[PDB]
């Protein structure tokens, strides 16, 4: 799997690590005691919207046909 | 040598290394110190997942 883009939030467990994604080539893994990465090793960055529920769009339809 | 002067110089080095003989040795317990930490720092950071 490809090294995953360099993201700089990670969170300490012990001491302050100062982690910089860009200081090594691959990155090392996360030790419980050292450090967690932030989530989606293999994310982007999208915009998504929630499906309204079936009867809203069923009156939603029903007002645009009697309005039209 | 006659020269008080002279051996005034050489007495200030035979003090000196009189104390170094000593304060040298302090060297000794910064390796020990140093040996130590970087194990500590071996240990602290081996993998555990
Ligand atoms: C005699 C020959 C030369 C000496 C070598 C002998 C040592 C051999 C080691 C035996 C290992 C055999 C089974 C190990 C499996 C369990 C560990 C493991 O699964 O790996 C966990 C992990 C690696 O896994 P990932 O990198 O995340 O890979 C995941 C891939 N999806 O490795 C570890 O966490 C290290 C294991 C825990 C370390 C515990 C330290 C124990 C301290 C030992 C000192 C003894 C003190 C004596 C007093």
């Amino acid at each position: 799997a490809p090294n995953p883009y360099p993201n700089g939030i990670h969170f300490d467990r012990v001491f302050p690590t100062h982690y910089d994604p860009l200081a090594e080539t691959n990155r090392t893994k996360a030790n419980l005691q050292l450090i967690k990465y932030a989530p989606g090793n293999y994310s982007t960055l999208v915009v998504t919207s929630e499906k309204l529920p079936r009867p809203c769009i069923r009156t939603i339809q029903n007002y645009r046909r009697c309005q039209m | 040598y006659i020269s008080s002067v002279a051996e005034m110089m050489f007495d200030y080095t035979a003090c000196l290394v009189f104390y170094i003989r000593i304060l040298a040795q302090w060297i000794r317990v910064v390796l020990m110190v140093v040996t130590f930490i970087s194990l500590s720092h071996y240990v602290s950071d081996f993998d555990i997942t």
